[PDB]
């Protein structure tokens, strides 16, 4: 079994999870929505690659049943490629909110110092968001379930190779495959928020630390509830797409601020989190 | 400095 210290620990994850996290997405409202040279032409370039793998259509079930649903435009002049940006804006504000909830009601976390607890948020925003979105991901249909919103990708030529080629898309998939429980969710999230190598953190020793207790949790928390040869190296896949998250964030980090180089629409949250001065 | 320069985070943080 665990240690009664390992079962605290994923007690107390469980706790922040179940405190922070709008599963059906009740309280997110008042969002946008979609209305109804030489160095320059070389940014756009990058730009329009940036996203056009990345298309959802968006869907709205009103309370009377009624329903809405937005196609994006077929990237052409410009503009119209920024088209759900603001909407995305809102909604990942309102998850990133939900997530520094999560962190400050972890006791591990809030015993760090000020400033490091704001180095390992900007660090891992994305990820978190990125792993709760995986919990409301329909691999059978391509859709994220938000309550009353949808947010469904849109099929090609290709299909599933296709999509596939997006390291983010791919990622969300082979984590929907593994059926993690929320126990092993939340401990992902844990040990992606307490990563000692966030470029600013300070206390580098206590952090990997703690990363290392919470790694051991699940590691171990697997030998206790999977001990099917199946699941011999489950723990190793999870920490190996962890690490790839990671470089994703980076990735994605980047192609925000070359969005906002060229079309500035983060909001006040995101332009902390993700370092753009505005 | 970062504080400072993250006055947003630092308000939720403290609450
Ligand atoms: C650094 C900020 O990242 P970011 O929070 O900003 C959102 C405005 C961001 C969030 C995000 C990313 C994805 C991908 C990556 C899986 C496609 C989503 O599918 C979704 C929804 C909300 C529809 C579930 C949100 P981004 O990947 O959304 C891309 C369309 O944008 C990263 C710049």
């Amino acid at each position: 079994g665990l240690t009664e210290e390992q079962r605290m620990m994923i007690r107390e994850l469980m706790d922040a999870q179940m405190k922070t996290f709008d599963t059906t997405f009740s309280h997110f409202k008042n969002f946008r929505l979609p209305g109804v040279s030489r160095e320059e032409a070389a940014k756009w370039s990058q730009v329009r690659k940036d996203l056009c793998s990345l298309k959802v259509s968006l869907q709205l079930r009103g309370e009377d049943g009624s329903v809405w649903n937005y196609k994006p435009p077929a990237d052409s002049g410009g503009k119209e490629i920024f088209s759900l940006l603001p909407h995305m804006a809102d909604m990942s504000t309102y998850m990133f909110k939900g997530i520094i909830s999560f962190a400050k009601v972890i006791s591990y976390f809030r015993d760090l110092p000020i400033e490091d607890q704001i180095s390992l948020l900007k660090g891992a925003a994305f990820e978190l968001c990125q792993l709760r979105f995986n919990t409301v991901f329909n691999a059978e249909t391509g859709t994220w379930e938000c309550g009353r919103l949808s947010y469904c990708l849109e099929d090609t030529a290709g299909g599933f190779q296709q999509l596939l080629l997006e390291p983010m898309l791919k990622f969300h998939y082979m984590l929907k495959k593994l059926q993690l429980h929320e126990e092993e969710y939340v401990l992902m999230q844990a040990i992606s928020l307490f990563s000692p190598d966030r470029p600013g953190v300070l206390q580098h020793r206590v952090v990997d630390q703690l990363q290392e207790q919470f790694a051991i949790t699940l590691k171990s928390y697997i030998e206790c509830n999977r001990p099917q040869p199946a699941h011999r190296f489950l723990f190793l896949k999870i920490m190996a797409m962890l690490t790839e998250l990671r470089s994703i964030n980076a990735q994605h980090t980047q192609r925000l601020l070359r969005i906002q180089d060229i079309h500035p629409f983060a909001t006040p949250l995101m332009q902390e989190l993700f370092g753009i001065t505005g | 400095s970062l504080t400072e320069r993250h006055k947003i985070l630092h308000r939720l943080l403290q609450e």
